[PDB]
């Protein structure tokens, strides 16, 4: 109910950390894909933790 | 033998660290992949290397 | 064996089976039948119907 956002801004992003940070299964995705994340770039990205 | 996190990456059209450089599968792939956790005879714990 | 369930090792076992252009050497278990001819039947020719 008190979820935390977490503005991520002016930056390099590199996505292949993510498996290393944390013991997951599946980085499921819905408007793109995990491997071509490296590739395109975004505005701004928010991260949600509950 | 591979890591839990990578297991997804044995498919035709992936790409990464197993994908492109260890084991990569053709584009028009037929066939079937069989995997199953071994966490009871590949591993120690001092480390399997 | 302390790490996360995505860290844990996995046995993969990849089966690339080619389709049938020489001919077939590797084919499952099913009986064989006589061969008729000038009759309207159904055939199975290495696994292809008809
Ligand atoms: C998370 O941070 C702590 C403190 O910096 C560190 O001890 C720990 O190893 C980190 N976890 C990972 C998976 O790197």
């Amino acid at each position: 109910y008190a979820w935390n956002r977490k503005r991520i801004s002016n930056c390099v992003a590199d996505y292949s950390v993510i498996y290393n940070f944390a013991p997951f299964f599946a980085f499921k995705c819905y408007g793109v894909s995990p491997t071509k994340l490296n590739d395109l770039c975004f505005t701004n990205v928010y991260a949600d933790s509950f | 033998v591979i890591r839990g996190n990578e297991v997804s990456q044995i498919a035709p059209g992936q790409t990464g660290n197993i994908a492109d450089y260890n084991y990569k599968l053709p584009d028009d792939f037929t066939g079937c992949v069989i995997a199953w956790n071994s966490n009871k005879l590949d591993s120690k714990p001092s480390g399997n290397y | 064996p302390t790490y996360g369930v995505g860290h844990q090792p996995y046995r993969v076992v990849v089966l690339s089976f080619e389709l049938l252009h020489a001919p077939a050497t590797v084919c499952g278990p099913k009986k064989s039948t006589n061969l008729v001819k000038n009759k309207c039947v159904n055939f199975n020719f290495n696994g292809l119907t008809g």
